[PDB]
């Protein structure tokens, strides 16, 4: 919302934003989807579907929780679980509205009764989708990494082992896991004048 | 019921069937068309003696007329939205109206006061006379928003003789064309025969006149006694 | 240039031109140029009297200090702001103090014992800064309005015409 | 009649709006020492027709739950208002889901903003609405077509409401946990129930403390997740087999 | 003065934060606590908006406004203005008056939670009293060692000019105000 | 709004039907200029002048009176003094008379079948188009043009005499003195000063009011001519 | 100025403008003005001076009965 | 219209004159109710502004509104104009807005009529206007309005001639309280008066100073009676 | 006729509402109403009934439809603090109940809704007029007093206030003569601690600020076992 503009401009002529500029990957697996960041970069859509973020933090946990409560709103209002091109849809509606003025730069990954999905949103609203992906500005190493040593179905343990290379390539790191039939896992850092009164 | 746009349980509808009662209030008109040219006489009123005689006659752009046989205010909102209606197509293409639309746009105009909730419908008949880019044209438009291009026709208060009288003589006027004459004397005569026992006089009576090469020009003038 | 300058004694608040009563112990001055500057003062002036229209009473010169920031904010939140500087004073005829405040372009608030404006305003306010006592007479008030007159144009590249001077009080606001 | 005011100021139309919540299928709920719950009888048609779609009794926040009397579309509506009321006013700017204090609060707007807007009845459902704030505990409140609320101990609306009510002003002391509730409110609406009595016909829900479990992942403690559960028909059965 | 220091610290039942000479920046809600370091404009004018809403609050929900639910409400009315974000480092500080811990937080001006709980800083300045302020603190102090090493973290934060300064200890069911 | 059996508007005609009991205003034109007067009743003697003003200058061309609730008309009159003073301040001409009493009497159709201002009104003044010319106006839309003409509880049974009582050459005295004549004729009353008022409305005076002074002269006048 | 401003403060109502272009092209004129009518006699019906929120049945008829705008939290 | 008009005669008695520098506005008021505060108590005559005042009878409720509309106005053309709006101005919007509640459907008219009198600077003419439910204004040198009025007004019009306005606030006073006193059985605890002298000296007159006017009128007409 | 017949039914209305009374002191302002007959199973503490606070310095005493007055004491609420906001300073009770007040004749203005059915006595303080308290009712007029009373037997309330009020007496005078006026115009067989609400506002806890409690049922009861009954 609009308010305290045109004189911003003359005061600059600023505190800076604390924009996240490290790095965060998703991995697709021989039961679900892995994400991690190298850190609290991953928010919660849903129990489900999570976002790894990266640029300016505070649109990353502004938008990832008013999408979250668009989707709590729609599990009540269907009786079903929400899936991750709900989440994709959403963000890329909500995004293409702030025109990318709003900053974030966002993975969405997760598990529906459909299956395991990961995708990714950059600023423009535009999309990416596939068996894994990198973003935050160490990715240009993860590319070769996660090229390299995925393979057809890596297993949790493998994909967890991966997760560590890529984020370890571009010392320490936030990993979850979303694991088809099961509850999403979440796992951090795993790598002289004197007077007085009464006021 | 009084309602404006309710049916009656005979299927009727009692405020248009009191819109055309307002043709057993307004004052007689009438008028008539040929190859080249159309006419309409419109009879006047006053209120006394002294009183000057009722305007019913009105042009768009010297390309159409109008009258009234009912509400004068109700036939004028018809008028000044005709008069702009001409307006607007000349300005806007450098064309014209042709008059096919004119009788048309009054038919949609005045169907929409019976159809919405609002305000009633122009409570008025009245007869609009043009040129096109082919011959001149009579429209007769009636309240709810009827078009017929009457070859002759009379309304107002008992028109029933005028009427009577173009139907009667189909020679004079259908069959004349070059100069206007017999037109304008032929019409005057159909409502000359409708009075009962009133007058005819020289500012009392006028005529609308148009058709080719006749920028509509309005004959209420002095000029009036030519065709008395 | 036109610096307002205004002064706080024991006894009243000073001010010295650009100025306006607002209310019966409420004056006002607004250094700054042509339009809004001038024409904002209208609409306080306005509103501030239909309150003591409409209560059978008067706010105080804080109510009105707050009040004139608030809409020289809200005025500006969809603009870019403008070369402003009001400076408020008035009487409390519930504390007795005279009171004095300071507003900046931005819509700042400062509450003082004088206020300034304008380049060599400064000189004014480093005489102010020499000169001032915690309770000041009258007398020496305005002989302090004297002795900042006294270099200003002698400081000034021009005799730039000095000041017009006036006073609110418990006896209500007076002029000279 | 459009709500204005008849001849000894009674409003008019919400006294029949009013009937039409005293028409309806009951529901119950109470306050209990360590929880809340909410119940209500289910009715549907033949055996053609389902009970187990969406569910008569509903979750508003994550510590909140709803159950109503009346015409159950003016209660659906109403809760899935309320439910986008909670995130666009509290979440949203608070990071909290409301208290059921401000969420009552809101609901009771909406009944409030039917008995005087132009074009509109007023709704014709009371919502008993039960849930837990940290700050003043496990609550309960009824919210009626007036759009007034009262706060109670126990409350019962609809059809069963005369004999719901007298028997938890005969029954309810100030030493119940929230196990011995459900078996006086079990015994309750056996004596609501107007077909067969069983884990179909009632809908039964409850506020306890959270089930991590429930929260659909794990890794920070912090959160604590659902403070209000679904019974599944099988939760049901089972105390079912007491009563 | 153009630009003010806010400065933060931790310890058992207790919390420090202090603040410029003149308006003292450090702002109060009965049990929470809001430096602001900011345009003056701005600092005010969070002022009024969080007394508008803190009563609001305060009156609507039975109880005063917690430093937690403090911290989301400075977030989301920051994120408010998005697109013309005050100009404000504000410092919340408060103990929860119903766990007893010590909480405090920053923020940039879009209202990200800088979460920061060792010791937080706050101005235009910060690279010197950040490097003062991590080899003055230990962790876990009771609240006059805790003012000890917080005046010691202001009084070397000083500029050569000296100006004093105003020292909250935030305390489990007391505050003080020391004008240092 | 409403339609009757019998092609008219029943909330025109039964408001219309409260002017048959309002003040009997009467104006007159001559070659010279017209005239208008009113019947000056005032609620009491308390009552000054400069307030219900029953006739009015619209600019020093035209002139109005009425028989109704003058405030209702005084709304009209708002926008008859500022259309007609805007039509000169864009274009440099009084609005010729005629072409203001349609645009004034237009505001009573306000763009349908409309709430009346329940007062008749009488517009009068001069321009080189059609000279003096003295007008109707109402609830409905109407017209005049230069005759006698009156409103109010006498009017139609004073037009009996106004009708038979003039013609095109008078001078303005002479309708000054005609128009006390009539003016007298149903009140049960000694018309002076305080229960007659009048006007003049001339190239060389523009609309005016007579004053007090110049209706004690004028009623002097008419009172020895009694002898005639 | 900013860009985004105007463009977002009339975002409601002109996507809704443009959704009725959509239903008038696959559905004719009747659906178009069948709800252009419907949304005049809810919208319009709505007198209450204390209540700003708008209309609760707009949402049934707006598709925001489940969904939540920045401009809803921050109105 | 005519119901409404019939709010204005279930309303107080409010009253006025004339005089060649001023005009007194007065009303009976009920005194206080034995347990109403007379500092925490609308006065029933209203200052519009320093040069402006209005009086009235019937809704007080609305009569509320009426004068919030009318105080929002006279500032706004002050505002808009420099021009301290002139009595015959103020009238034309308080009068107009009871022609634009008369004209609807919705939105019923005000069940009010006013007195609305002062002094544009240097117009020592006292205007005084009257307003009713339609939006008149009808002026008067002296006016009653509200119910028992007949006797008011018979009182009133056997007492005063509209080209004898008394220029004394004495004389002016005197009449006023006279007039009320003929309704007032109650006894003359319960009126109000106002005066408007020129250039903003607007006064109010105390519950003393009325009784050295209802203590000077009593005795002279004792004074009448041993006559 | 100058009537209006839905307001006199809005004023039987609040004539159902059972009664209530409030009482100014020479230093404070007292508020005590009945909660009518009510059932065994009706909480007690988180009822919000009679009773509110509408700033730091302002109070409220309702009868009516309570649905209908949230949404005048939420806006009383919000005005107070744009108020405050505003000047920098605090909201006068007169301006806040001509605000109120305005509204509840603004609907009665109409006929496309109904009027509010709420009478509020407010009792408030500010540094224009020191305490303040004041009355108004479902058409939107306003009035003040020194002692009143609203809804269900506000006449037989008003009797009892008559000749008892003295006009010097202090707050802990008012909340006995506050009891004795209810328990004479009682709606109920008898009163107990848990059927009734006060709030009160008193000059700082000693001058300065402005002091402004609500009473909780055992503070209740602390002012009942005086000016009790035996």
């Amino acid at each position: 919302s609009f308010d305290n503009y045109q004189r911003n401009n003359f005061l600059a002529e600023q505190p800076k934003a604390t924009s996240t500029g490290t790095t965060i990957v998703g991995v697709k697996f021989n039961n679900g989807v892995v994400i991690a960041a190298d850190t609290a970069k991953l928010h919660r859509i849903s129990p489900k579907i999570w976002c790894a973020g990266a640029g300016t933090a505070a649109d990353t946990e502004a938008v990832t929780q008013l999408i979250g409560s668009n989707i709590e709103l729609h599990s009540l209002y269907t009786s079903r679980e929400p899936r991750v091109v709900s989440a994709l849809q959403m963000l890329k509606q909500h995004l293409f509205k702030y025109q990318g003025h709003i900053g974030a730069y966002l993975i969405v990954a997760g598990v529906d009764p459909t299956g395991s999905h990961l995708f990714s949103i950059h600023a423009h609203g535009s999309t990416d989708v596939g068996y894994y992906l990198s973003l935050g500005s160490g990715s240009l190493a993860a590319m070769a990494v996660l090229e390299s040593h995925w393979k057809q179905d890596l297993t949790k343990e493998e994909a967890i082992k991966l997760a560590s290379d890529a984020i370890q390539a571009g010392s320490n790191v936030d990993v979850c896991v979303m694991e088809i039939g099961k509850d999403a896992e979440y796992l951090r850092n795993y790598l002289a004048v004197l007077k007085e009164s009464i006021v | 019921d009084g309602d404006t746009v309710t049916f009656s349980p005979t299927g009727r509808l009692f405020q248009v069937e009191y819109a055309l009662e307002a043709i057993k209030q307004g004052s007689v008109t009438v008028g008539l068309r040929s190859n080249t040219h159309a006419v309409l006489v419109a009879l006047k009123r006053n209120a006394d003696e002294l009183s000057s005689y009722q305007k019913k006659i009105i042009k768009c752009d010297e390309h159409m007329g109008l009258s009234l046989a009912g509400l004068a205010p109700d036939a004028r909102v018809l008028s000044n939205y005709l008069r702009q209606q001409c307006n607007y197509s000349s300005l806007v293409f450098n064309r014209k109206l042709a008059v096919e639309r004119a009788g048309h746009l009054l038919c949609d105009k005045a169907q929409k006061n019976t159809q919405s909730y609002g305000g009633r419908p122009y409570g008025v008949g009245l007869l609009i006379i043009g040129y096109d880019k082919s011959g001149a044209h009579l429209l007769e438009f009636q309240p709810s928003g009827n078009v017929t291009e009457l070859y002759g026709t009379a309304i107002g208060a008992r028109s029933q003789g005028a009427k009577t009288y173009l139907e009667r003589t189909l020679d004079t006027f259908i069959k004349i064309d070059g100069n206007p004459d017999e037109l304008i004397k032929a019409g005057v005569e159909a409502i000359s025969q409708s009075l009962r026992d009133e007058s005819l006089t020289v500012d009392n009576l006028s005529i609308a006149i148009v058709g080719k090469d006749t920028p509509f020009t309005i004959y209420d003038g002095e000029a009036v006694a030519k065709y008395i | 240039m036109d610096i307002i300058l205004g002064i706080r004694v024991q006894d009243s608040v000073i001010l010295a031109s650009k100025t306006r009563q607002l209310s019966p112990h409420t004056l006002m001055s607004f250094a700054g140029e042509a339009g809004d500057t001038v024409q904002f003062a209208e609409y306080i002036q306005a509103n501030i009297q239909l309150y003591s229209i409409r209560e059978d009473y008067e706010l105080s010169p804080q109510a009105v200090s707050s009040f004139v920031r608030q809409e020289l904010a809200k005025s500006i939140r969809s603009r870019r702001p403008y070369q402003v500087n009001v400076l408020i004073g008035g009487y409390d005829k519930k504390k007795n103090k005279p009171e004095l405040y300071q507003i900046d372009y931005l819509g700042t608030k400062v509450e003082l014992p004088y206020g300034a404006h304008g380049y060599s305003g400064f000189y004014t306010f480093s005489l102010l800064d020499h000169h001032y006592r915690p309770d000041m007479t009258t007398e020496e008030g305005l002989d302090l309005l004297k002795l900042c007159v006294q270099e200003l144009e002698k400081r000034m590249p021009m005799d730039f015409k000095g000041v017009i001077v006036k006073i609110v009080d418990k006896d209500g606001i007076r002029q000279v | 009649s459009l709500t204005t005011f008849s001849p000894s100021g009674k409003l008019g139309q919400i006294d029949y709006a009013l009937t039409a919540v005293k028409q309806g299928v009951t529901s119950l709920g109470i306050k209990a020492t360590n929880g809340v719950v909410i119940a209500t009888e289910k009715k549907s048609s033949s055996p053609l027709a389902m009970s187990e779609t969406l569910s008569k009794v509903s979750l508003l926040t994550p510590d909140i739950g709803a159950v109503y009397s009346g015409m159950g579309p003016d209660y659906r509506v109403l809760v899935d208002k309320s439910r986008k009321v909670a995130h666009t006013s509290y979440k949203r700017i608070y990071g909290e889901y409301p208290p059921t204090k401000l969420l009552v609060s809101e609901v009771a707007k909406i009944m409030q903003e039917a008995t005087q807007s132009g074009g509109v009845r007023p709704f014709g459902v009371s919502l008993l609405i039960a849930g837990h704030d940290e700050f003043n505990g496990f609550s309960l409140y009824q919210v009626d077509p007036s759009g007034s609320y009262f706060p109670w101990k126990a409350t019962a609306i609809g059809k069963g409401s005369v004999a719901a009510k007298t028997f938890l002003e005969k029954r309810w002391n100030d030493e119940l946990e929230l196990e011995d509730a459900i078996h006086i409110a079990l015994l309750t609406l056996k004596e609501s129930v107007e077909g067969e009595f069983n884990g179909d016909t009632i809908e039964l829900a409850i506020i306890g403390d959270e089930n991590p479990d429930l929260l659909g992942y794990t890794g920070i403690p912090t959160d604590k997740g659902p403070r209000f559960r679904k019974l599944t028909s099988q939760e049901i059965n089972d105390r079912l087999e007491a009563l | 003065i153009n630009g003010g220091i806010v400065v933060a610290m931790t310890g058992k039942d207790c919390v420090a934060i202090a603040c410029d000479l003149r308006f003292e920046k450090i702002f109060h809600y009965g049990h929470v606590f809001l430096g602001i370091t900011g345009l003056a404009t701005d600092v005010t004018t969070l002022n009024e908006m969080f007394r508008y809403k803190t009563n609001l609050y305060k009156l609507k929900e039975e109880r005063a406004i917690e430093p937690e639910t403090f911290t989301q409400l400075v977030s989301s009315s920051l994120y408010e203005r998005r697109f013309g974000p005050y100009f404000v480092g504000p410092v919340v500080a408060g103990i929860n008056s119903k766990s007893g811990k010590p909480f405090i937080a920053g923020f940039d001006l879009i209202g990200c939670i800088d979460e920061a709980k060792d010791f937080i800083v706050s101005g235009t300045a910060s690279d010197q009293l950040f490097g003062m302020c991590e080899s003055l603190y230990e962790p876990n102090l009771e609240p006059e060692d805790l003012f000890e090493t917080i005046s010691q973290a202001l009084l070397n934060a000083a500029d050569r000019d000296g100006w004093g300064a105003v020292v909250y200890i935030i305390k489990k069911d007391e505050v003080v105000k020391r004008y240092l | 709004s409403t339609f009757s059996p019998e092609g008219r508007l029943f909330q025109v005609e039964y408001s219309l039907e409260a002017i048959k009991l309002g003040s009997t205003a009467i104006g007159i034109a001559t070659k010279e200029g017209v005239v208008l007067g009113v019947e000056k009743r005032a609620t009491s003697p308390l009552l000054e002048s400069d307030s219900i003003e029953k006739i009015v200058e619209i600019d020093r061309h035209i002139g109005c009176a009425m028989s109704g609730l003058t405030a209702d008309a005084r709304s009209m009159i708002e926008h008859a003094r500022t259309a007609a003073v805007t039509h000169n301040l864009y274009y440099d001409e009084d609005i010729n008379v005629e072409s203001l009493t349609q645009s004034v009497c237009d505001l009573a159709l306000r763009r349908l079948m409309s709430r009346p201002f329940g007062v008749a009104l009488l517009i009068a003044g001069h321009d080189a188009d059609d000279g003096y010319q003295l007008f109707h106006a109402e609830p409905s839309g109407t017209f005049y043009r230069y005759n006698a003409k009156a409103i109010g509880s006498g009017s139609e049974g004073a037009q009996a005499e106004l009708l038979n009582e003039w013609h095109s050459s008078l001078t303005l005295k002479e309708a000054e003195l005609l128009v006390l004549k009539i003016l007298k004729q149903v009140m049960e009353e000694k018309l002076d000063e305080n229960n007659a008022q009048l006007s003049c409305i001339t190239k060389q005076d523009g609309f005016k009011i007579y004053d007090n002074e110049k209706t004690a002269e004028l009623i002097k006048e008419l009172k020895e001519k009694e002898a005639a | 100025r900013h860009p985004l401003e105007s463009t977002l403060k009339n975002w409601e109502t002109t996507q809704r403008q443009r959704q009725m272009e959509q239903y008038r092209q696959i559905f004719g004129i009747a659906e178009p003005m069948k709800r252009t009518m419907e949304m005049e006699i809810v919208n319009r019906t709505d007198f209450n001076p204390l209540s700003t929120n708008g209309s609760i049945h707009r949402d049934i008829l707006l598709n925001k009965e489940c969904s939540i705008d920045w401009e809803d939290v921050y109105p | 219209v005519e119901y409404a008009l019939e709010a204005v005669k279930r309303g107080t008695c409010a009253v006025g004159v004339k005089g060649k520098n001023c005009v007194v506005l007065g009303c009976e008021r009920r005194s206080t109710l034995k347990l109403q505060d007379t500092r925490i108590t609308p006065s029933k005559v209203s200052k519009i502004d320093s040069h402006v005042v209005l009086s009235f009878s019937g809704l007080n409720a609305d009569s509320r509104i009426l004068i919030e509309k009318a105080r929002v106005e006279a500032q706004s053309h002050r505002l808009t104009l420099e021009d301290p709006v002139t009595v015959e101005y103020l009238t034309r919007y308080v009068a107009g807005v009871q022609q634009r509640y008369t004209q609807s459907g919705g939105v019923r008219p005000f069940g009010v009529s006013t007195l609305i009198a002062g002094f544009d600077p240097r117009d020592d003419e006292p205007k005084l206007y009257q307003t009713e439910p339609s939006g008149i204004y009808s002026s008067w040198s002296a006016q009653t309005i509200g119910r028992n009025s007949k006797t008011v007004r018979e009182f009133l019009e056997k007492n005063y001639d509209r080209k004898e306005p008394p220029a004394t606030v004495e004389e002016c006073v005197k009449l006023t309280v006279r007039s009320l006193l003929e309704v007032v059985q109650t006894g003359a605890k319960n009126i109000e008066i106002t005066v408007v002298k020129p250039d903003s000296d607007i006064v109010a007159l105390s519950s003393e100073e009325i009784n050295q006017y209802v203590t000077q009128i009593e005795q002279e007409k004792q004074e009448q009676q041993e006559q | 006729e100058g009537r209006l017949y839905q307001v006199e039914y809005a004023l039987e209305s609040i004539s159902h509402a059972g009664t209530a009374i409030g009482i100014m002191a020479s230093d404070g302002i007292v508020l005590a109403a009945e909660r009518k007959v009510t059932s065994t199973l009706l909480e007690q503490d988180t009822s919000t009934e009679k009773l509110y606070k509408l700033n730091d310095k302002i109070a409220v005493a309702v009868a009516g439809l309570t649905a209908d007055a949230e949404i005048l004491i939420n806006t009383a609420r919000i005005h107070a603090q744009n108020y405050l906001k505003t000047y920098n300073e605090d909201i006068p009770v007169e301006i806040l109940v001509r605000r109120l007040s305005d509204i509840k004749q603004g609907y009665t203005q109409h006929g496309g809704l109904r009027p509010f059915g709420v009478s509020f006595i407010y009792a408030g303080y500010d540094d224009r007029y020191g305490y303040q308290l004041y009355t108004s009712n479902p058409s939107g007029n306003y009035t003040g007093w020194k002692a009143i009373s609203v809804g269900a037997n506000t006449s037989a309330a008003q009797t009892l206030l008559q000749m008892d009020y003295k006009d010097d007496m202090k707050v802990d005078d008012a909340i006995e003569l506050a009891l004795k006026t209810l328990s004479k115009t009682t709606d109920s067989s008898a009163l107990t601690y848990d059927r009734l609400e006060f709030a009160t506002i008193r000059k700082g806890a000693n001058d300065g600020e402005v002091y402004q409690k609500i009473f909780k049922p055992q503070e209740i009861k602390d002012i009942l076992v005086k000016t009790g009954i035996t």
